[PDB]
């Protein structure tokens, strides 16, 4: 009940976010890897 | 507060006499303790600038000489806490 | 010396006095404010301008104001 | 008297209060007005001395995160053991450790980073291990990856334990403040129990697997023919070949004729010329003295039988004349403050751990570690810098027991406060001999590089010139080359070759030389013992002054992490126990830094290298230290000038992280710098010109963006001082001698 | 001449940036509007509000010093 | 020291001998009747009344300000009365009209002998 | 001068330099190790990467040089990521200027910041897509500024 | 001027120089700064509740 309120704090949504963005560009870096155009 | 400084010399016999007799041979002494170290002052003492650091029978008995020689005149003083 | 001047803020309410460890300041009955209550500082000669009162003067913007003036003795609180 | 009283379920174990951050402060739950909220949630995190005055609630706080320690590493030597089974060339670095540069992390292939993998040999590339796991695993004799498996597998078994211990010992069975102040039974246990029984465990565990195992690998057997260390047990007859002193079972041990052990256990020391490391008989008969030397010295604690002692009547019977009350209250002291026992046990801690450091370059414990020479630089290195932090954390815990728990009721008379009396007469003499080493250690550098510089190496302090061959050093340097033979009468070889007699080459690598200490090794041991007093200094300084100092009579009722007091005083900036333990950081960074770099280039020009034929010799940098380290030109040149070398050119290479932990690690470090020279009275009415620029656009954060506190933002400006100057003597190292080691 | 002129803009811009910041709040700030009264190179304010290190306008070049030698480095 | 500064001379009188906390540093024995202490700067003496009277009754206690020449002064206490606890005799120095908000301009002190708020 | 790219020749000794140096790397391992797997895809990862740069400016470095005028022939460096780019952060401020200006009006507003109401949140998170046509909208309703907001003595 | 009524200081040396705040406190008691005013965000002390005359006191409707 509680434990949503933790996962709604700072720095664990701030990981949780980050690490997504960041899973955004390694994955997208490995599927479209040296991406200097466009 | 050095209330007793009475005798020092006690210790000396205390100290000497403890390490003399005892050869314990294959150690740097084959003789006693401290007769490796007053034999191997004499040779030394007419003003000599020789006693390298490689001199083992008088740089080594200094050290282990006087390492027991202050512990027991400071227990000499603490021969003066029951008083 | 440090000149320690209180201003018409001055609530009264006695953190300057009890916060400094000088006793410079005072407090003075003085019919102005609720509490009836205004701080001075006549003994600014031993006055050291720590400015712990400026910490705890819990007024809108600091009623006491410690402007950093000579450096005598007392003042520069050296021990010798 | 000595019993058990634990509270059963004292906490529930709701996630309740995870939604209230700062649940824990009753100064800290207001909720956040400002930024500094933010910081002061986790400086105030782990303040446990701070949350509330009972020590039980304390004390259970306390004894149940040490298992959250504990379980982290579990996590970290459970990683390090998977790592060194699923990833890592140990099987292949088993069969040729001089060949072989030993790696685990295998870099995942993203854009270039796939050149970190360094081609390592063993068929499989990857970045180069420095910690020398693989040492340590060799002499524990483990033979496949199956054991590293079974062993990271029971690592985490073990983290479970501990996340599953704290949580037990927190929440639904907690123990009460009498079973924590019974410290007759807590050295009684921790002597004999934890130290004298894991040494004589672990003496079972290198006669019963790492004697047999590498005595097999001494003779140079593949890990195939090798059996398992389980089949060293089943049967004598695979250990009676190896050492026919199994075949007598006990009986020689219950019949106290220990002579016949002399296969298993000896006295030998030196280093074995084939291993490069120390002989593991030597080893297991080692760690059989701490055993019985341990488990006797546990049992001094009359903990129910009457028997033993109390720390009360050893500490009241110490009463010298020159103390007067002698130790009277220290048992009052170090049972009932934490901090107290956090400054002995993180001095003599860290301590320990510098000791270690040097007991690992000298005498090298482990097979192939000193041919390897990162492994045998970085182990010394590291076990410097926790052997460094945590002295100023005594530093650090000896000022907060003198600020918080300090109570003049208990400590009287006593020796501790007899130093108080006469802390000017401590911190000027500290102060005298901090100026007196540093003109006579320094100025001697100062001096020969001006007579260097000025042409007349006549007038010097080098070999040739004024000479200051150091004589105490070289003199009992020379009683332990006359060790094995004259005082101890049973050894064979040296306590080292760090001593001795002729270097041990090992695969044309060069394990230990004797290492010769003239004139340069001098100042620089003059170095240390100054930046050694000028650190005792800053933090005796911190503790005698950490509670009424003669400028500020009340630190206790400021505190212990005040910034200050004011301009008052003509300004009292930096003045708290804190402070100095702020200071005590920096001058940690600079005499470890130069600690390692009297090592990393000692060691580089008077003990590694190669060989070649004839007995011939080649170090690193050639000889290059006692004609050089006299000056400072010589050093900054003939060290971190030329020593860059390997680290500069890195780039397309596998070492090029470590060029890029080069930079980086400068940038941090001169990061740092905008913290600690400016402060927040400036950073604060910008930050409040760029709130203007929010106010304007309605994005004016609900949380006041304070800057921050003057104590945090130093304290930033430390902990960047130290990953930024740290990490680029760490990738300047590691980067150095991969490219040679 | 891209990345190195674009540095340079940086020391401009970081450094006008102080000076002018305790140039222009070198009279009063929102920390404290005393600050004319305190003349130039006034230390400080002790830890009163928060802490006040460095306050004065003569921060501003204290610390623009840096970034002066910096900029020109 | 005691030839050319002013020793600061604290006297106090108790109940029981306790034990409190030296500015210098280190425990005291803490006469019991009537006690007196020289000590060297005025915030240490005043530290020590804040020791003194955040644990326990201490009162009747002042400091006589010992200057070289050899007179003696009554710092702290001064009225009988406890500063920040309001006597009607206390005389006010040190105010303004008004806040900072009317000071005047340095610009208009400057070459004169005056101060930014006096007005 | 800026050459183009896909006949510079330095550009190709580069080639050839990156190729055969990673290359010497390659003449450790046998047909099938997973090692020379890697360096077989990773040459993959070399002509791909130099093959796909045949509309860059690489000058008499061979290093394939950038514009940042919109030409509108160069607008696929710079110009189209940089309208892109603004796209995405005009999306972030939008966001975060959104959730603040609901936050500013709730019971605790010190506490939204802390613990997000990823209800509310993750409304604006999506919710900030059209952010030109909704900042231009709310710009001229006379909301995206404000005015007589705190300020210093003058 | 009365309790409740949200506010807008002139005076400008306050931290809530230009912000509106609501009115505690209004002593008809010759007091010099009568108006003890509260706000939502907080000065540096750690202290939204500060006080004021009537003539840096304007209220809104
Ligand atoms: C949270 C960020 C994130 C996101 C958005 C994705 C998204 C994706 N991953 Mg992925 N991944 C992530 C983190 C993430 N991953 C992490 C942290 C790991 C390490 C455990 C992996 C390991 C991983 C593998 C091993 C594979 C993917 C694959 C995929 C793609 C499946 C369709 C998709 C684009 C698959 C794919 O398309 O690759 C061919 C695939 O095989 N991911
Ligand atoms: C802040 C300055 C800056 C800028 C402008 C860039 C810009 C770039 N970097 Mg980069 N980089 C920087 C700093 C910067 N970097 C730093 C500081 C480092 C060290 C950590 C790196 C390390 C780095 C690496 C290791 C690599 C790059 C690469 C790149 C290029 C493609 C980025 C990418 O992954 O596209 C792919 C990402 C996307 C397509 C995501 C966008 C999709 C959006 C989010 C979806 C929504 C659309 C609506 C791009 C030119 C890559 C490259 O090939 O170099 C040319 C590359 O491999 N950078
Ligand atoms: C002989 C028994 C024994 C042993 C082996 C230990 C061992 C340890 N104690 Mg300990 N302790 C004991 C008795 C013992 N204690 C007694 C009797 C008391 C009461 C006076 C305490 C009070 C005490 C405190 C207050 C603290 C410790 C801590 C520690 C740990 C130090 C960290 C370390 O060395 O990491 C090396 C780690 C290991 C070698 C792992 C060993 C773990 C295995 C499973 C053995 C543990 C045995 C355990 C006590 C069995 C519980 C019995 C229960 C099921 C009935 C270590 C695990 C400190 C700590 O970190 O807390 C955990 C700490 O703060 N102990
Ligand atoms: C905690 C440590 C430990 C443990 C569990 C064991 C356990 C064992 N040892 Mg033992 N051993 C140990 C330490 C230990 N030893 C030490 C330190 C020494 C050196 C003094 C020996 C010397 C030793 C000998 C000489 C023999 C054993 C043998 C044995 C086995 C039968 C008894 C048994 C598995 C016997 C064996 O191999 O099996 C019969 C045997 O002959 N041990
Ligand atoms: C390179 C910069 C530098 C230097 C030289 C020093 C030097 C010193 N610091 Mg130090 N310090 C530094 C940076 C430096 N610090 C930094 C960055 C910090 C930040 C954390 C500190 C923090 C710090 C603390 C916290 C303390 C010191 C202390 C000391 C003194 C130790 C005593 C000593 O060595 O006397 C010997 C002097 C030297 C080695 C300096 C060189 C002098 C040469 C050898 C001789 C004189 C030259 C020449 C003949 C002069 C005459 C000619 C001239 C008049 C024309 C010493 C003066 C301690 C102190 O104040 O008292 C002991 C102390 O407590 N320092
Ligand atoms: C602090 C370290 C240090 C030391 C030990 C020396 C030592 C020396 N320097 Mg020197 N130097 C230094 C730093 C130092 N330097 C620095 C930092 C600089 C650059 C700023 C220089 C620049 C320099 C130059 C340019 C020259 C020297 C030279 C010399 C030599 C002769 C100087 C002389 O006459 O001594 C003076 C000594 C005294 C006046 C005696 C005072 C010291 C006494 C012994 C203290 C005794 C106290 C006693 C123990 C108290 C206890 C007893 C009591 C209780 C009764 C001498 C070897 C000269 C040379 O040619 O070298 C051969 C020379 O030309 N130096
Ligand atoms: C006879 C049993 C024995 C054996 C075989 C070893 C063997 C070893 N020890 Mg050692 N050690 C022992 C007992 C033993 N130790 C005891 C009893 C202590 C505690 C005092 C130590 C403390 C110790 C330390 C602190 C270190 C070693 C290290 C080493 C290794 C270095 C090689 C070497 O030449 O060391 C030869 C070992 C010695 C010369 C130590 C002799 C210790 C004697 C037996 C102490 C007797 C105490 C007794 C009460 C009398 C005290 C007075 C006495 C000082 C005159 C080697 C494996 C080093 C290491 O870790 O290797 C990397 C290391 O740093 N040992
Ligand atoms: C709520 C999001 C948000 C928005 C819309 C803005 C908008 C602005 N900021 Mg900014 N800022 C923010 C958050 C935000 N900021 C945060 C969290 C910080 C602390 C790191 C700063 C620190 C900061 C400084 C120091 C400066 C600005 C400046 C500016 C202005 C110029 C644009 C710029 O360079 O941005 C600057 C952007 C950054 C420094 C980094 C981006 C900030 C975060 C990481 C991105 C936003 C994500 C946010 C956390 C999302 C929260 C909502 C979501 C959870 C629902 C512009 C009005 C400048 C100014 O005054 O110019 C007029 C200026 O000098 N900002
Ligand atoms: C260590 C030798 C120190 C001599 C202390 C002599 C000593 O321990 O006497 C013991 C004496 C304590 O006398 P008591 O009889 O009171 O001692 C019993 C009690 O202390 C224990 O209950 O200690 C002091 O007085 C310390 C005096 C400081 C002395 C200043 C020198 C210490 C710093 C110098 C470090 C020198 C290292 C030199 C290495 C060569
Ligand atoms: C720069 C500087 C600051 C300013 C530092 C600011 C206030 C902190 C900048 C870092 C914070 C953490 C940025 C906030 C970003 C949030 C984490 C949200 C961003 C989104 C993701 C990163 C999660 C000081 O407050 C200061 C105080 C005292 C002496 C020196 C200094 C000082 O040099
Ligand atoms: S000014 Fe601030 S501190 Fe001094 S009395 Fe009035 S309220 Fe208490
Ligand atoms: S100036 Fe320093 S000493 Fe004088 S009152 Fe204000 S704070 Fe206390
Ligand atoms: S702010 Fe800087 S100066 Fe003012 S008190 Fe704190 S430290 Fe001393």
């Amino acid at each position: 009940m509680n434990l949503k309120k933790y996962l709604s704090t700072a720095p664990v949504v701030a990981t949780l976010w980050l690490f997504l963005t960041a899973g955004i560009l390694i994955e997208l870096n490995r599927f479209f890897p040296d991406s200097l155009f466009y | 507060y050095p209330l007793n400084p009475a005798v020092i010399f006690i210790a000396l016999i205390g100290w000497s006499a403890v390490a003399a007799i005892p050869s314990n041979i294959p150690v740097l002494g084959g003789t006693g303790l401290t007769q490796a170290f007053l034999a191997s002052i004499q040779r030394l003492l007419a003003q000599y600038p020789t006693g390298p650091k490689l001199d083992d029978p008088f740089w080594f008995y200094l050290i282990v000489y006087h390492v027991g020689l202050f512990a027991l005149l400071i227990f000499g003083q603490i021969g003066y806490a029951g008083y | 010396a440090h000149t320690v001047k209180i201003y018409d803020n001055c609530i009264g309410c006695t953190q300057c006095v009890r916060a400094c460890p000088l006793d410079v300041l005072e407090m003075v009955p003085w019919d102005g404010c609720k509490a009836g209550q205004m701080a001075s500082a006549p003994r600014t000669e031993d006055c050291v301008g720590c400015k712990r009162c400026e910490t705890a003067c819990p007024t809108d913007f600091l009623s006491i104001r410690v402007y950093l003036g000579g450096e005598t003795t007392r003042s520069m609180g050296l021990a010798y | 008297q000595v019993k058990v009283v634990v509270d059963r379920d004292v906490v529930p174990t709701s996630f309740e209060k995870w939604a209230k951050p700062g649940h824990f402060s009753r100064s800290l739950a207001k909720g956040p007005k400002t930024t500094t909220w933010i910081w002061n949630l986790h400086a105030d995190a782990h303040d446990f001395d701070s949350h509330t005055s009972s020590l039980e609630e304390v004390s259970r706080k306390i004894f149940s995160a040490h298992f959250g320690q504990l379980a982290i590493i579990f996590i970290w030597l459970s990683g390090m053991y998977f790592h060194g089974a699923r990833f890592s060339n140990y099987v292949a670095w088993l069969s040729n450790p001089t060949g072989i540069k030993p790696s685990a992390q295998v870099v995942w292939p993203i854009v270039g980073q796939q050149i970190l993998n360094a081609d390592v040999g063993g068929g499989m590339q990857g970045i180069q291990i420095t910690s020398g796991l693989f040492q340590l695993w060799r002499a524990s004799g483990i033979v496949n990856e199956l054991q590293l498996y079974v062993t990271a597998l029971g690592g985490l078994g073990m983290a479970g334990l501990m996340i599953f211990a704290g949580w037990f010992h927190y929440h639904k069975a907690a123990p009460k403040l009498e079973w924590f102040q019974n410290v007759e039974s807590m050295l009684n246990h921790h002597l004999a129990g934890l130290l004298g029984l894991g040494s004589l465990s672990w003496a079972g565990h290198q006669i019963h697997v790492s004697l047999p195992i590498n005595k097999l690998l001494d003779a140079g057997v593949a890990p195939s023919s090798i059996p398992l260390p389980h089949e060293f047990i089943l049967n004598r007859n695979l250990m009676a070949e190896l050492y026919p002193s199994f075949q007598q079972g006990l009986v020689p041990f219950f019949t106290l004729n220990w002579k016949q052990y002399s296969d298993i256990l000896t006295f030998k020391g030196g280093l074995s010329p084939v291993t490069g490391g120390l002989w593991l008989t030597d080893v297991a008969h080692h760690h059989l003295a701490i055993a019985v030397l341990f488990l006797v010295a546990g049992h001094m604690y009359r903990t129910n039988w009457g028997i033993g002692h109390s720390i009360k009547q050893i500490l009241e019977a110490h009463k010298g004349p020159l103390t007067g009350e002698g130790h009277k209250g220290l048992y009052e002291i170090l049972t009932t403050s934490w901090h107290a026992n956090l400054a002995i046990n993180l001095a003599m801690l860290g301590s320990l751990s510098i000791i270690v450091a040097h007991h690992m370059y000298a005498m090298p414990p482990y097979p192939y570690l000193a041919t390897d020479y990162p492994t045998q630089l970085s182990l010394f290195t590291h076990h410097m810098w926790i052997g460094g932090f945590c002295i100023v954390g005594a530093g650090a815990h000896a000022a907060i027991y003198m600020v918080r728990d300090y109570s003049p009721t208990v400590n009287f008379n006593n020796v501790l406060d007899r130093m108080i009396r006469h802390r000017d007469a401590i911190i000027s003499h500290l102060n005298w001999v901090c100026i007196f080493l540093g003109m006579h250690s320094f100025g001697l550098y100062i001096h020969n590089d001006t007579m260097r510089a000025l042409g007349r190496a006549q007038d010097m302090f080098s070999d040739t010139a004024i000479q200051l061959q150091p004589v105490f050093a070289q003199w009992i340097q020379q009683i332990h080359t006359l060790a094995p033979g004259n005082t101890a009468v049973n050894a064979l070889a040296t306590a080292s070759y760090a001593f001795g007699a002729d270097t041990v080459t090992v695969g044309s690598k060069i394990a230990m030389m004797p290492i010769k200490l003239g004139t340069a090794d001098f100042m620089v041991h003059h170095i240390h013992a100054f930046t050694i007093h000028v650190t005792t200094l800053i933090l005796l300084k911190g503790v005698l002054y950490a509670r009424n100092s003669r400028l500020i009579p009340d630190k206790a009722n400021l505190g212990f992490r005040f910034p200050c007091d004011g301009p008052g005083r003509g300004g009292t900036c930096q003045v708290s126990a804190w402070d100095h333990v702020f200071l005590g950081l920096f001058w940690m960074y600079n005499a470890l830094s130069i600690v390692i770099f009297h090592f990393s280039w000692k060691m580089q020009s008077d003990v590694w290298g190669t060989v070649t034929s004839n007995g011939a010799i080649s170090h690193i940098t050639g000889g290059n230290f006692a004609q050089s380290a006299i000056t400072i030109n010589g050093w900054l040149r003939d060290f971190l000038w030329a020593q860059a070398s390997q680290v500069i050119q890195s780039y397309g290479s596998s070492l090029s992280a470590y060029g890029l932990m080069f930079l980086g690690a400068h940038f941090v470090w001169a990061f740092s710098l905008m913290f600690l020279f400016s402060g927040r009275g400036y950073w604060q009415e910008l930050i409040e010109s760029i709130v203007w620029a929010h106010n304007k656009l309605k994005v004016a954060p609900a949380i006041a963006p304070r800057a921050l506190s003057i104590t945090q933002g130093r304290a930033v400006g430390v902990a960047h001082y130290l990953l930024g100057g740290i990490a680029t003597t760490w990738a300047f190292f590691l980067a150095r001698i991969i490219a040679v080691g | 001449d891209f990345l190195v002129h674009h540095a340079i803009a940086l020391g401009l811009h970081t450094t006008t940036l102080i000076l002018v910041k305790g140039a222009l709040d070198a009279r009063g700030s929102k920390l404290m509007p005393d600050k004319k009264d305190f003349g130039y190179s006034f230390p400080c304010d002790g830890p009163g509000r928060g802490g006040t290190c460095d306050i004065s306008a003569w921060d501003a070049f204290y610390l623009a010093m840096f970034w002066m030698l910096n900029t020109i480095g | 020291c005691a030839e050319t500064e002013e020793k600061y001379a604290m006297t106090w009188s108790s109940d029981q001998q306790h034990i409190f906390e030296m500015p210098t540093g280190g425990a005291a024995v803490m006469n019991s009747g009537d006690n007196l202490l020289y000590l060297a700067r005025k915030e240490q003496a005043l530290a020590l009344a804040t020791q003194l009277r955040t644990q326990f009754k201490i009162q009747d206690y002042k400091i006589y300000r010992i200057f070289p020449s050899g007179e003696v002064q009554y710092l702290h206490p001064k009225d009988g009365v406890l500063p920040y606890q309001v006597n009607k005799g206390r005389e006010q120095v040190g105010r303004v009209k008004s806040t900072i908000g009317k000071n005047v301009n340095p610009a208009q002190v400057k070459f004169t002998s005056k101060a930014t708020y006096d007005r | 001068v800026l050459t183009p790219c896909q006949q510079s020749e330095a550009f190709h000794k580069r080639e050839i330099n990156e190729v055969r140096t990673l290359e010497n790397r390659q003449a450790n391992y046998e047909a099938n190790s997973p090692s020379y797997l890697a360096l077989q895809s990773q040459i993959d990862q070399v002509h791909k990467r130099f093959d796909k740069y045949g509309t860059l400016l690489c000058g008499q470095d061979g290093l394939p040089h950038l514009i940042t005028d919109g030409d509108w022939r160069h607008a696929r460096e710079f110009t189209i990521p940089a309208l892109l780019f603004l796209y995405i952060t005009g999306w972030i401020g939008w966001v975060g200027r959104s959730y603040l200006k609901y936050t500013k009006e709730t019971k605790n507003p010190t506490e939204q910041e802390i613990i997000l109401d990823v209800p509310m949140a993750l409304k604006y998170m999506l919710s900030g897509f059209l952010w030109p046509l909704s900042a231009w909208q709310e710009y001229r309703s006379g909301q995206l500024l404000a005015k007589e907001d705190e300020i210093t003595v003058s | 001027i009365k309790k409740g009524s949200l506010v807008k200081i002139l005076r400008p040396e306050s931290f809530w120089y230009n912000e509106v705040g609501t009115v505690v406190n209004v002593e008809t008691s010759k007091v010099l700064y009568p108006v003890l005013v509260r706000f939502d965000k907080v000065n540096y002390s750690g202290l939204n509740s500060t006080n004021f005359s009537l003539d840096e006191l304007v209220e809104i409707k």
